[PDB]
């Protein structure tokens, strides 16, 4: 992260924003279907051989919970099949509840770069609790709402981190865990940014 | 007679490989259409792969052009922090 | 994601060759069912184009990345982070320039190996590693540690490494982000 002395600080009369997305890896291996799974196996097996010519206290662990994924979006005990992303609900007008919504957002400094902002404005939304690594120093989306308040989408990931609400400083209202095939789910908020997520 | 590891060697060379257990497996023409699919299921896996990676190497390549050169240096530094181990895969 | 293209592994004993014609090539043909065993492809008896140390051929060379489908190289990389790992002697962590860890920093001499105490060659087309694995890591290899009356001796064995990443330390970071403790 190297930052230089001088620049042209367009981005400080440009409310550019560093925002940074959450991409949680999903833990365990999601399950194929074991009968077309095997029968393929089977055959490569089969081609394989004609080319050539603790013990009480071990349990397989279940990989499902009871709790199911839609709706309830709080914390990370919902799907070890499928990546989840940390989306914010936008905040409230007055310190009620939110309305449209947002994403993990802070505006960055004039002078100094977007994704150590970014890295810096996850970094204090764990409040010095936990470390969050970081993905890409480049932006992956742009933002056609605001010429001027085009937002950088940098990327990030989870090692380990029990969250908590009053410590985003991009407004938070809410927590909102879903995947590529339902990061759709705020569609009266979200105009045309969530078809650019779709990549 | 044999020792020990005269009859560790036998039981070892004729298993390095364990000897000929296979049926020699014929095919004719008389099946179902499976090799195309076999083709297929890859084919199309890595292609929209490498699809999603050549567009997302766009988007990174379009991405440092709207913005002065000081974030071109932060977005331009060819350095990684060592990844931190605890990242657990498809168990 | 960044992956690799090429990788190798190799058993080189000098155990079995200090002499003109005693070479202990039943002593090779264990380990080349063990290599058999550890690598997941067929193995090849290396024989030396430089035989004057043996009648037949010394150590077990086998590829697992030349081929495509690579399928092998990927198993050889999930066997040796799984298991292969926790009995190095001095392991708290990799420094990237040798890629497996001694009980020390200083006093890492090179008798009579290759100096390359650094990653690799300097330009680094060839990503030359010292992976070096325990006599004993082949000991506790699970399936050699359920099947000691197979393998009853064991050589040290070395690993060479090819990435197509452009930085060593960052494709290996990759692969310690499989929980392999190279991150020091």
């Amino acid at each position: 992260s190297a930052t230089v002395n001088d620049g042209a600080s367009t981005s400080g009369e440009g409310p550019i924003i560093a925002a940074c997305v959450l991409q949680r890896l999903p833990l365990v291996r999601p399950r194929l279907t074991t009968g077309e799974q095997a029968q393929l196996a089977l055959e490569r097996q089969r081609a394989l051989q004609t080319g050539e010519l603790d013990l009480r206290a071990f349990d397989p662990v279940p990989a499902t919970t009871a709790a199911d994924s839609n709706g309830d979006v709080s914390t990370m005990r919902r799907r070890l099949a499928d990546s989840l992303y940390l989306v914010v609900r936008g905040g409230p007008a007055a310190g009620g509840g939110g309305g449209e919504w947002a994403f993990p957002q802070a505006v960055n400094t004039a002078e100094e770069s977007i994704s150590d902002t970014a890295q810096r404005a996850l970094y204090g939304a764990i409040g010095r609790s936990h470390p969050v690594y970081f993905i890409g120093n480049a932006p992956m989306g742009h933002v056609r709402a605001l010429p001027a308040g085009t937002s950088f989408f940098m990327l990030a990931q989870v090692v380990d981190d029990p969250w908590d609400t009053q410590l985003l400083p991009g407004a938070a209202q809410e927590l909102a865990w879903v995947t590529k095939q339902e990061l759709l789910g705020s569609y009266l908020s979200d105009a045309r940014l969530r078809e650019l997520v779709s990549k | 007679g044999v020792d020990e590891e005269n009859a560790r060697v036998k039981a070892m060379v004729a298993m390095l490989q364990p000897p000929a257990p296979a049926e020699a497996t014929p095919l004719t023409p008389a099946e179902q259409a499976a090799a195309q699919q076999l083709q297929q299921q890859r084919v199309a896996e890595h292609q929209a792969w490498v699809k999603d990676m050549t567009t997302k190497f766009k988007l990174q390549q379009a991405a440092l052009r709207a913005l002065p050169e000081r974030l071109r240096v932060l977005a331009m530094q060819p350095d990684h922090t060592p990844y931190p181990l605890n990242r657990k895969f498809l168990f | 994601l960044p992956r690799l293209t090429a990788i190798e592994v190799s058993i080189p004993a000098i155990e079995t060759q200090l002499e003109r014609d005693v070479v202990d090539k039943s002593e090779l043909l264990l380990y080349a069912l063990a290599l058999e065993v550890l690598a997941g492809k067929p193995a090849g008896f290396t024989a030396p184009a430089n035989k004057a140390l043996g009648t037949r051929a010394t150590g077990v060379a086998v590829r697992l990345d030349a081929v495509t489908e690579p399928e092998a190289a990927h198993l050889f990389m999930e066997k040796l982070v799984h298991v292969l790992l926790p009995n190095q002697v001095g392991f708290e962590g990799v420094p990237p320039p040798m890629l497996v860890p001694p009980p020390r920093r200083s006093k890492a001499a090179e008798a009579a190996q290759a100096r390359k105490a650094a990653l690799d060659h300097r330009k680094a087309p060839a990503k030359a590693h010292f992976t070096e694995i325990k006599v004993g890591n082949l000991l506790t290899y699970p399936d050699f540690e359920q099947n000691f009356s197979l393998f009853e001796p064991l050589r040290g064995m070395r690993v060479r490494l090819v990435m197509e990443g452009a930085s060593a330390a960052d494709c290996a970071a990759l692969l310690g982000g499989m929980s392999l403790p190279v991150l020091s």
